[PDB]
This record gives C-alpha cells, structure tokens and sequence, in this order.
C-alpha cells in the first residue's frame, strides 16, 4: 500500500508540520482526538480501535516547539514517543547539531524511523521538512539524511528546505549553516524542493491582500503545496502521479535535483467570486514568476523539466490546451536538449480549506514543481555572502570549538562552487 | 573427453582446412547457414556462420550435452574475420570449487556484467582478420577469486568466419609459432 | 576500403549500422564532453554528464546492503518475518480492499540471496574516463570503498597546506575552482557511515557477493 | 595601511585562537589529572595483593 | 471457437481496457454482475471469444491486468463493470516502475513477469483454439510500456504461431505528458517491430480533435477518449464474434495489411461520428460512412494521411448493408485520388462486412490504414531522442538499472531503419 | 449466530460503500449525459 513517512527537523520543521498536519486531518476527516467519524493509509496508520496516528516524527533539540504540540490541540493525535525532544538546542550552530549534540539524539531518531517503517507495508518515500539556515534544521538534518541514504536505499527522499533570502533573513549566521548543509542535501536527498521566506510573504501581501501576516499564515499554504504533490496517492484521478514519478522525470543529472514550487490559485474570500478560475488562467498564473515560492526569475534561466499537479474538475483537455499556449509564449524559455518538458498529473478532489484560513474554497488548483537553471542564482546570492563573512573568519570559533576543524569550511564553500558550476554547465547550449 | 589425449604445447580443437572440418563440433542453425567459403584476402577455405539472430544459431565443441571437454591450458586463441556484424562466443570453465562459470563475450554490449554464475563481456575488433587471445586463468582470476582448472564448453554463436581455434599454454608470437598455425605465412 | 528485394537489402546491412551508430555516438559524446568542459571550465571526468557509473555503483551498493542486512535492520514486522518463514517458501499475501473484491500482493523475498534478475554487478571497461578508477565498479571492501586515491591525495594536500600555515579563504577576489565530491573524496560512496556499515555487515556481504572484481582488464 | 591592517588582523586572530586552545588544553590537563592518584594507589594495592 | 486473450498493462492500458470491457459486456448483454441478460441469440453464439463461463452462468472476461502501482487497479476494480474481472487475474506489484523503461523491463518488472506469465499460460492452455493476444498499453510511460513489452517478447517465444494485436498510445506531438517520452517510445517500438505481429497506433491529440471538431464535446473527459478507442477495438474483432456476408478474422487482416514483415504499424478510425446537433440531419448510408472514413480528421493518429501513400487500407464494415455499395464506394475512393494510394499494389482496399451493427447504430465501420505517412510520427520521436540523447539527460535513471547504453543505440537504429523503409516504399515505382 | 448476522450486515455495508464509489467514478468519468457514439441515454449500470 502507498505509505509515506515524514520527518520534521528544527523549529521550522514542526511549525510547518503543525500547519501540514492540520490539513491532512480535515482531508480524511480525522479529528484532533484521532478518530474518524482506506484512502487515509498514506499519512495515517490505524491503531487498535478506530484511532489513527500520523506517520511522522517531530524531532528538535529545543524543547520549546515540541512541547507546544504536546500541550496544543493535537495532544491526542501524535504518539508521545514520536515527538522526540532534547535538552538544549543547537543554538544556530551547524557543528552543534552535527557533532556534539546531534550524535546522542540521532540514535533515538532511527529507533522510531525503523519502528515506523516496519509497521507500514510499502514505503513510497521520505518527506523532510527543515530549514537549512538554522542549527538543528541543518546540522541534525544533515546527520539524519546521511543515515537514511546509507540505511534505506532506493527509497526516494523529498526535500522541502526553507532557505535564506538575500533581501531579508532572521539570523546573522544564515550563510554558515546553509553552506555547510549543502554537502548533505546534494548527495543524500533525491529530490529537493526549495522554499524561501519573503518570496512567500509577497504571495500573502499581493495575492491574499493581507498586509501583516505571520509564520502561521506562511506555513498554511506551504501545506497546500505539500498536500497537492502527494494527493495522487490518497485519491483517485485521471493521471495517478506517484512519488517515484518526481525522481524519474524532474532530474536529468544526479546532483542537480533542485526544483521550485508554485501554487496557482492564491485568492481571498472576497476576490474569489469576481475572478473566474479558468484552467488557462491558473496555468498562466502558475508559470508567472510572481507565483513562485522562491525568488527566481525564470526569464533569466531556462526550464529543465516541469511537473504539473492538477486538482479538482480539470478535464484532460483543458490541461492540454492551456499548456500548449505555455510553450508558444516567448517569455517561457525551455532548455534546448529537453523538447518533452511537461509532466501532467490530474487528480479528482478539490483542495480542502481549514476553518479560519486565508485561502478560499476553489474548484481547481495547480501545484507546479519545476526544474530551472535560475535556481542556481539563489546559490550565487549565498556565495558572495559566505565569502565576505569567511574572509575575516567571523563567527567561526563557535564552529571550531564544537568538534569541527577550521578546514571543514573550505571544502563546504568549494562544494558550493561545484553546485554553481554545475548549473551554468547544464544551462549552456550545445 | 580430451583428458587422456593431452598434447604438450598447442592443442588444436578445430581447424577449417581438411577433408571434414566439422569432425567433433555439433551444429545448430535457425534462420541462418553454415558455409565453408574460401575468402578473398587469404584465398583459403574458412568456415562461416551466419544468422539473422545471434542466440539461435550456434556450434558447440562437445556434441552431446551431457559430455564435457577438458583442456588444462589457460589460453584460447581464435582466428576470426571481422564481418562488421554481431559476434558472440562463450566459454564455460570449471573452477577451484568445482563450479561452472560461463564467460560470454559479445559485440552488442559495451559494459561488462558479472552475475554469480555467468559473466558477460564486451568485444571490440579491428578491421579485417583477427586473432583473439582469451586468457582463461587471468579472466577467471579477475572475475572471481578462484583459479582455472579446465574448460568444459566452447561455443561461437555469431556471424563470423572461423578457422584455427585452439588452446595455448602461453602467448606465442609469429616467430615461435608452429608451421601450420600461421594463417599469414611471412 | 572499397536481384534482391529492398527489405532484404535493408535487413542484411542493418546490423552493420547497428554496430556503427554506437561508435558514432561515442565520438559525438567525446566531442560534446570536450566542448562543454572547455566552455564551463572543468575536467571532462568532472562534468555532470559523466555521473552515470557513480549512480550505478551507488544503486549496486544500496541493493547489496538491503539484501545483506540482518533481519532486524531489514524489518522486525511480526507478521512479515513469521508468515514468510512458515515454510521453505517465502511469500507473504498483502490484502488490498475489502474481503468482497480483494486483491493480493504476493511479496517474495528470500533473505541472504539477491534475486536472479537483480544479482548483477555492472561496470564499464571501455569508457576511458574511468581509467584512473581501474574500471568503475562496485567495491565491497572498506579500504577501496568509494574513491580512495583522490581522497588520500586531498588529505595529503590539506595536511601539507595546514603544516605550511597558508590561508586559503583570505581574499574574495579569487573564486574557488569547482571540483566535485568524487574529486575531493566526499561523494556518497566515500562516506564514513557506509564505511562503518559495510565493516559491520561485511561477513554476510561477502556471503552474498563472493569477490569484488577488478574491471580494468 | 589597509594591507598591513589585513595582516595584523590575521596575526591577532590566530594568536587569540592559539591562546584559547592552549587554555582548553590546560583545562583538560587539570580535569584528567585527578585520575592519576587513584590509579597509582589501585596499582599499589594490586602489587601488594599479588 | 476462435478466441483472444486480453492483456492490459500500465495506467493507460487499465483505464482504456476498463472502458473496452464496457462495450463488449454491453454488446454481448453481460450485466454489471456478470450474468447474461442479452435479448438476442446471436450475442450468445460466440461468447467464448472473450469470456469464460463460470458458476451461476455468469461470464468472467479473459483479461489479465498488470501494473506495478496498486493505485490503478483500485480504480478498475471499484469502478463500474469492475466486478466482472477475476481477482486472480489482478497480477500487480507494490514498488512502482514510475515512468522508467529500465525498471519495468529489466529490474522491477521482472519479478512480476514470472507471475503474470503464469496466469496468461493458465488462460491460454485452458481455452481450446487461440487466435492471439490483444494487448493494450502505452509508450510514453514506463510501467506499461516497460512491463508490457517484456511480456510481448516472452509470449512470442512460448507461442510463435499466434498474433499480437497491440493498441499502444504514442507521445503527443504538441504536448508531452511525461518528460521521458522519447526514451520510452523509441525503446519500446524497437521491442515491438520484431515481436508484435501487427500494431495499432493511437494518441491523445488526434482523439482531442475528433471530440471537438466532429462530436462537438468542448469538455471531453478521460473516458470519452477511451469510448472512441474501445469502439475501434470491438470493430477489429467484429467478424469473429458475429456472422456476416464477408467475414475477416485477425489473420485475414494481417495477411492483407502487412506487405513486408516490419511494416506493421497501423492508423485507425471509427466512421459514424456526429454531434447531437447534427444527428437528425445525417443520412447514414454507405456513401456517408465512406466519406467520413477516409477523411484525415477522422483518423486516431497524429500523422496526416495526405502526406504519404496508403500501402494497404482495410475497413471492417458492420450493419445490414449491400456489398455492392461497399464494393463501389471503395472502388471510387481509389480512383478519385490515386496519388494518395500506392501504385504497385493493385486493389489496396480490404473490404469485409458483418451483418450485426453495434447497439444503438444501424450502420458502422472500422478503418485500418497502413500509411507511410506514419513515418512522420517516428521521425518526431527520434528527433526528440537525439536532442535528449546527445547530453545524457535523464539517462542515468535508465543505466542505473543495469541497462547498457548499447540498447539506446540499438533502439533508434531500428527506429531509423523503420522510418527509412517507409520513405523508400513511398518513393518506389513500378515500371 | 449473531456474529454471522453481523458479518452479513458488514458485507452489506461494504456493498453500499462500493456502490457509492462506483457512482462517483462513473459520474466523473462520463462528461455529457448521453452516449458519445450512439443515440442512447446514459444510465448507471445496475443489475
Ligand atoms: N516557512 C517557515 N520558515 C520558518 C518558520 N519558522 C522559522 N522558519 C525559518 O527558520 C529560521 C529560524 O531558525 P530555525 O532553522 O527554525 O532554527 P532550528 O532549526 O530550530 O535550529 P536551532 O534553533 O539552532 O535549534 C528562520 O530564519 C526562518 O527562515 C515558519 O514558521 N515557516
Ligand atoms: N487515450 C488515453 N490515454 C491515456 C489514458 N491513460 C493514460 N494515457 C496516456 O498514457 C501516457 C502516460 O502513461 P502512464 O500513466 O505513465 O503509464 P504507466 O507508466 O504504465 O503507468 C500519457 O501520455 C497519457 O496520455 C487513457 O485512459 N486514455
Ligand atoms: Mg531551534
């Protein structure tokens, strides 16, 4: 049976998962008590008499975001052993999350990963939610994904990493923890989908017409992306597009596996009635650079491979007629060696809406996961950011004293140049 | 067979020139033909195997499937002409652990594959005629930890022109080659 | 150097072009790799186009590790282990749907042996870019696991630089040269955690796979 | 002026981190020096026992 | 007593074949439960061609369903007319091939081939006098294009005297539904030229134009295209199941439509299609169906038949019609535009009639065409191949499953050989 | 026994759920309310 295991690492991992697991409960009707009043088998496992538990572990070194779930409205849904906590946090230190503190808690993390994998019949993949700009989200996630590649082979890893923006970020040492995590997210993660913070702030500011939203409103429509890409396993549709379709169709070369994300209908309640949710409208709106969840200009680069995840009353013709107009437009440039660029998945369920959420109840939706060479421009922003800070070796003795040698920064930065030189290698026309 | 009849040095297993070339070799054809043709450059009668399918037509040295062959020599030398077509030959050996290991070289593959029972090999050849020096001991030592003892089966299933396939103890060039083994005669 | 139907004239000489297209494609790939390498500024073996054998040997390591794990690392499922081991045959029936219109998944999994269609250790001895590796293939020994020579060379280089006391990230005017993980010995295969896992599962790994072949010759 | 400021900054930082790691070595020394008298007396007890 | 084994591979093969058994059950009167409720004896005269009689007098289809993902069989089984099939015939996997030809044909599909071939051998040996094996699958995917062609190669070795009717959809020209369409299409066509006896070519884009221009369906659903495809499949086998003045079985079609052993790719089309706004104004006669038969817009193939010459075309007429109207209309279509037909085969048209029209129509016809214009389809996919092949893009997923890169060059050099003989037969002239 | 009657009731509930899912699949697998090929109305097939 289709069965996924999701891992949430770091303070961004739980808070996205809090918004994620709010949505999967309403999709299958699961109450916060954990009782439904066969499609639930992916993200939930039946337990005893009518009780369903999530197939997830919430691990974080800091106990603040973990016990908030333990005292929250979902205190009966999660297994108490699944919520793994620690004494002290990594405290924005990649060396603390990977060498000193992260060694003791990763043994208990794999004890429940093994327990979750044994109970379910067929694994389909791994869904990791973390922020590479933090200590636990990067350092402990680097060690955890290193375990999962060396132990659980041939099962794909879906990476949803919150990534720093050049315009604004909320930590001084964002360049270090993100550069040091680049080695782990290259070799180990099979599929990595990028997310950026204030690129999705502008989604709320412009599309949702809200001037002052917060992290709670930020992560709810992240869960819209996560649920839409996994919705083909849960519910029947015209084109059943599973997890293993993403790895076989969105990456041509095994280390350039970085893809974008974009949700097409992002409209409020009062804007929903005036505007006509046409399939040609949402497909045009999805490919618009404004609707991307990371700051990329697709005009700068070329598309490599695009996956389209349609939901609701989408007939298989309007998906074809809308995307045929996409190829004819000049502003959407594809790479020369990939004539067959699109992957279309059509599902048969409208997206659910949470009570109190900003998003309106819409008949149709598009979630596009696309590979582009403009994704290399994100890492170029972090490149000069790292080298200017590393020139005077500021904020280094925190990493040096916590197990790491000073040389580890050198191959980590020079690993990032291998990622940059790969993107402008594959973008070169022949 | 061929265990008591052991000759020092070379041991010719199949020679095309003679009153009856296919003296010990079994024959098998399917949408193909076996044809003794005198070629152009050598002007000598050589056997030819042709077929539209590689795996269908073959000739095997042991005629009965139950019977086995024995040569203790670690070299197999075949003189074949490159037809710019598929070639394929297969040699089965008995290793140290009394196990049957089949080394099977072909022209239609570029990467070698080592399964626990059968190893598959690429073959690249020059333009015209050629001799191929299949080193039994070296190839079985590279493929597996065991060492060569004897060769049980040799079988060409290909589109080729064969003459002078034989077994050798070690590499022997033209100036120390015996009288009738040349095919070049300088 | 220097009567029959059209279908037969195609079919007779078709296998010659079957041969010829591969060396035509190999020459085309060599010139594309050289032009791309000169355009982007890296070695031809360093290029992203030539990462196929690395993914192949990664797949072989993962499959051998999964088939040579112990029972508890593979899975401690009480139904799976017991109902697979109820007799000499190892098959489990996985029900799907209700009992009325039900479907069955017949999982067959024999421990300690690779499947016949999966037991293959594939390497390439003809592509020249893997000549320093001596034939890109799967190695199950911890000493030769991954890329050991380049890792040792990089370790010697960084030890020599540390002993000489030079500083490398001093200037922002000089961008670093873009070498790959396989060049630094920091690929997936060269991980210390595969090293220790293969070391701890080494005996049954050699039970499944008897010898690591050297594909150079 | 800027170039000498660069090199004196680097010399200062390397000297500071050398002193920090030296003090860490001092702390390790004084922390594991306590295991020496107990192993001395236990070895003497072993020798007298044999 | 002639009888066809149905094999449905992949998401496309299961979804189309679910709709295919809807027509066949309705034509033979089999209810949703499976029991016979026909109103004519002629339906029950030949049921053993597709159905096996079980307990209670209900009939189970002779269909074997295969896919490596359990999602597709849940839709087939739980859907309407889904209880007729046998759960033992639902031979299926768990891991999922996932659009990869290497996974379906070499590694992951191979552990299920010994299971699917066991239930095909059971269905083949139990029944008395086989015709062939009708297989419905795709070519852009990897689970049905991969595992299906492994069965086709394997079932040819076991039964070499039986035919292989393959209904394979191709990549669309305007759109790609999977990113690896040129990889899977070229690697499967090469596996079909030497194995499949005769091939029917379909695509989504040609059926989209049919549903919009002629049927006037502005929102043609996923099963509306399958209904048009299912009507073609029943039209191929019409002379077997029902009598007629000129019966033509599967072997008569292939001995007529195949001049040379590798020119066995055909384009198809169902003739009596009209919208409800124009149903009451259409005069359904032999000239009216023949006018709609030979039109390019009625074909279910992306290749435009005006570009090349029809080497051989066949039509499987149904309905109480006169043979002379069938005779003189197909004589007239050759003479009016003889440039669009080949010249060295006289009498290109294979005409046959079946006296029982389908349910709801007084007259119908199913057209088969061996046109050399279909070389434009293989030229397009090979053009998409060399663009993707020259950079090794999306190639390590194929070679990571033990596949050599020789099979890529093996595949397209048979594809290039296939398109080369199509061009040379069109250019060739007699005297 | 009462367990047998309960099993029969559970089987009937399973049949009702399968009928509902089949109705959903047919209703959103057929677009227009009329047969595409022939003049015939579209009905859910029951027997
Ligand atoms: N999208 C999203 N990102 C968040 C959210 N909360 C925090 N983040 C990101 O996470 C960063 C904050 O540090 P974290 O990575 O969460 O810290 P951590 O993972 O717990 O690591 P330690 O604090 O050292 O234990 C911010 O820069 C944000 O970019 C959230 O609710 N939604
Ligand atoms: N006409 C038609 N085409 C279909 C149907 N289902 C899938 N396809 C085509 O099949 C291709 C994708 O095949 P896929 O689902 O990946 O097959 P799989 O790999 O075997 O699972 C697409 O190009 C679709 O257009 C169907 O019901 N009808
Ligand atoms: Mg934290």
């Amino acid at each position: 049976m289709r069965e996924v295991i999701s891992i949430h690492i770091g303070q961004a991992g739980i808070q996205v998962g809090n918004a994620c697991w709010e949505l999967y409960c309403l999709e299958h009707g699961i109450q916060p008590d954990g009782q439904m009043p066969d499609a639930f088998n992916t993200f939930f496992s039946e337990t005893g008499a009518g009780k369903h538990v999530p197939r997830c572990i919430f691990l974080d070194l800091e106990p603040t975001v973990v016990d908030e779930v333990r005292t929250g409205t979902y205190r009966q849904l999660f297994h108490p052993e699944q919520l793994i906590s620690g004494k002290e946090d990594a405290a924005n230190n990649f060396a603390r999350g990977h060498y000193t503190i992260g060694k003791e808690i990763v043994d208990l993390a794999l004890d429940r990963i093994r327990k979750l994998a044994d109970n379910c019949t067929g694994l389909q993949g791994f869904l990791v939610f973390n922020a590479v700009g933090g200590g636990t989200g990067s350092g402990l996630g680097s060690l955890l994904l290193e375990r999962l590649s060396v132990d659980y082979g041939k099962k794909s890893k879906l990476g949803f990493t919150v990534y720093p923006s050049p315009q604004v970020s909320t930590a001084v040492v964002e360049p270090y923890n993100s550069v040091l995590s680049t080695h782990s997210l290259l070799e180990h993660t099979d599929v990595a989908v990028m997310l950026d913070n204030e690129a999705i702030y502008d989604i709320c500011r412009r599309s949702l017409d809200i001037e002052r939203p917060t992290y709670t409103n930020l992560n709810r429509l992240i869960a819209q992306v996560i649920s839409s890409l996994t919705a083909s396993l849960r519910f029947d549709g015209a084109l059943n597009v599973d997890i293993t379709e993403f790895q076989t169709n969105l990456v041509p070369y095994p280390r350039i596996h970085f893809m974008l994300s974009s949700y097409a209908p992002i409209i409020s309640a009062e804007k929903a009635y005036h505007e006509q949710l046409s399939v040609a409208e949402i497909t045009n709106a999805a490919f618009e650079p404004a609707s991307m969840m990371v700051k990329c200009d697709p005009r700068h680069g070329k598309y490599m491979a695009c996956c389209l995840m349609y939901r609701g009353d989408v007939v298989p013709k309007d998906v074809n007629a809308s995307v045929a107009t996409i190829k004819t437009k000049r502003t959407i440039q594809f790479v020369d060696w990939c004539p067959t660029g699109f992957k279309c998945g059509i599902n048969y369920q409208p997206p659910t809406v949470v009570p109190g959420g900003d998003l309106a109840k819409v008949q149709r939706a598009v979630c596009m996961i696309s590979n582009s060479t403009a994704i290399g421009e994100i890492f170029s922003r972090l490149d000069h950011k790292f080298d200017l800070m590393y020139a005077k070796r500021a904020f280094v003795h925190w990493y040096v004293g916590e197990g790491m040698e000073e040389g580890e920064f050198s191959e980590a930065r020079e690993d990032l140049a291998a990622l940059e030189k790969d993107f402008e290698e594959v973008g070169a026309e022949s | 067979m061929f265990k008591n009849a052991f000759q020092s040095g070379f041991l010719s297993v199949l020679y095309s020139i003679g009153s009856k070339p296919l003296e010990i070799w079994d024959k098998q054809v399917s949408n193909g033909h076996i044809k003794r043709i005198t070629d152009a450059d050598i002007q000598s009668s050589v056997l030819e195997i042709m077929g539209q399918n590689v795996s269908t037509t073959y000739i095997t040295c042991p005629a009965d499937p139950n019977k086995t062959l024995g040569i203790k020599l670690p070299f197999l030398v075949l003189i074949i002409k490159n037809l710019n077509k598929y070639f394929s030959f297969e040699v089965q050996v008995l290793d140290d652990k009394n196990v049957r290991r089949r080394f099977r070289a072909s022209n239609y593959q570029s990467t070698t594959r080592v399964k626990p029972f059968i190893c598959t090999m690429p073959m690249r050849l020059d333009s015209g005629w050629n001799q191929i020096q299949f080193n039994l001991s070296d190839f079985t030592r590279r493929a597996y930890g065991t060492n060569y003892i004897e060769t049980l089966r040799v079988q060409v299933h290909a589109n080729c022109r064969i003459r002078r396939i034989y077994f050798s103890d070690r590499l022997y060039s033209e100036e120390e080659l015996p009288a009738e083994f040349k095919l070049f005669l300088p | 150097r220097r009567n029959r139907t059209i279908a037969e004239t195609m079919r007779v000489a078709a296998d010659t072009r079957k041969l010829g297209k591969f060396e035509q494609q190999q020459a085309k790939w060599d010139e594309v790799s050289s032009t791309l390498a000169y355009r982007v500024g890296r070695a031809p073996t360093e290029l992203a186009m030539q990462r196929g054998p690395a993914w192949r040997t990664r797949a072989e390591l993962t499959e051998l590790l999964y088939r040579a794990q112990p029972r508890d690392a593979r899975g401690s499922n009480p139904d799976e282990v017991w109902t697979a081991s109820l007799r000499d045959a190892w098959e489990r029936i996985l029900p799907l749907g209700s009992i009325f219109s039900g479907l069955a998944i017949k999982i067959r999994d024999r421990p300690g042996e690779l499947p016949a269609t999966r037991a293959a250790r594939v390497g390439r001895p003809l592509d020249p870019l893997l000549a320093p590796l001596g034939g890109g293939g799967t190695t199950l020994s911890p000493a030769t696991l991954g890329h050991p020579a380049a890792a040792a060379a990089h370790a010697q280089h960084v030890a020599t630089l540390a002993a000489n006391g030079v500083m490398l990230g001093a200037t922002t005017n000089k961008p670093p040269l873009g070498r790959s993980l396989s060049a630094r010995g920091r690929a997936w295969e060269d991980s210390e955690m595969l090293k220790q896992r293969v070391a701890e599962y080494g005996t049954r790994l050699r039970a499944l796979a008897p010898h690591d072949p050297d594909f150079g010759a | 002026r800027k170039e000498r400021d660069f090199h004196r900054m680097h010399h200062k930082r390397v000297a500071q981190e050398k002193n920090k790691l030296l003090t860490d070595l001092r702390r390790l020394k004084e922390h594991y020096a306590k295991y020496e008298p107990t192993i001395l007396e236990l070895k003497k007890k072993y020798e007298t026992l044999m | 007593m002639r009888e066809i084994v149905h094999i449905q591979g992949g998401q496309c093969g299961n979804q189309i074949g679910a709709k295919f058994w809807e027509v066949v059950s309705d034509e033979h009167g089999i209810d949703p439960t499976g029991t016979y409720h026909g109103d004519s004896d002629l339906q029950l005269e030949r049921i053993n061609v597709y159905f096996n009689e079980a307990t209670g007098g209900r009939y189970v289809p002779r269909a074997i369903l295969m896919d490596l993902e359990p999602g597709t069989m849940d839709s087939v089984r739980s859907g309407p007319y889904g209880q007729i099939f046998r759960p033992d015939n639902f031979v299926f996997g768990q891991t999922g091939a996932g659009n990869n030809w290497a996974k379906g044909h070499y590694t992951e599909g191979a552990e299920l081939i010994d299971s699917v071939l066991d239930v095909v051998r059971k269905e083949a040996e139990s029944c008395d006098c086989l015709q062939g094996f009708q297989v419905c699958h795709s070519l852009g995917g990897g689970t049905g294009s991969g595992m299906g062609t492994l069965l086709i190669s394997k079932i040819r070795e076991e039964y070499p005297d039986r035919m292989m009717l393959t209904f394979s959809v191709v990549p669309s020209p305007k759109v790609s539904d999977t990113v690896v369409e040129p990889y899977n299409a070229t690697l499967s066509v090469h596996q079909l030229v030497e194995n499949a006896d005769e091939c029917m070519v379909l695509d989504n884009e040609a059926l989209y134009d049919i549903c919009f221009r002629t049927l006037k369906l502005t929102t043609p659903t996923f099963g509306d295209l399958n209904h048009l495809i299912s009507a073609v499949m029943s039209g191929i086998t019409c002379c077997l199941r029902f009598p007629g003045q000129l019966n033509a079985d599967l072997r008569k079609l292939a001995v007529n439509l195949i001049p040379f052993p590798r020119l066995h790719f055909f384009m198809v089309g169902f003739t009596p299609l009209t919208s409800r706004g124009s149903q009451q104004y259409r005069a359904l006669t032999v000239p009216e169906l023949t006018q709609q038969m030979w039109d390019a817009k009625n074909m279910m193939c992306a290749a435009d038949p005006r570009h090349g010459r029809y080497l051989t075309a066949s039509a499987l007429f149904r309905g109480r019609m006169s043979t002379k109207e069938v005779d003189e209309q197909m004589l007239n279509v050759q003479n009016k535009n003889s440039s669009y037909f080949v010249e060295w085969i006289p009498n290109n048209v294979k005409s046959s009639v079946c006296d029982i029209p389908p349910k709801g129509l007084k007259m119908s016809a199913t057209f088969i065409g061996n046109s050399t214009a279909i070389q434009e389809m293989f030229k397009r996919v090979s053009e998409q191949f060399t663009a993707m092949f020259r950079r090794k893009a999306f190639l390590h997923w194929y070679t990571g499953e033990g596949m050599d890169e020789m099979e890529f060059t093996e595949a397209e050099s048979n594809m290039n050989d296939l398109v080369s003989e199509y061009q040379q037969y069109q250019d060739a002239s007699a005297e | 026994s009462s367990g047998g009657q309960q099993l029969a009731a559970k089987d009937t509930a399973v049949k009702e759920a399968r009928q509902a899912r089949a109705v959903n699949l047919y209703s959103k697998s057929h677009s227009v309310s009329h047969n595409i090929i022939t003049g015939e109305p579209i009905k859910f097939p029951t027997a």
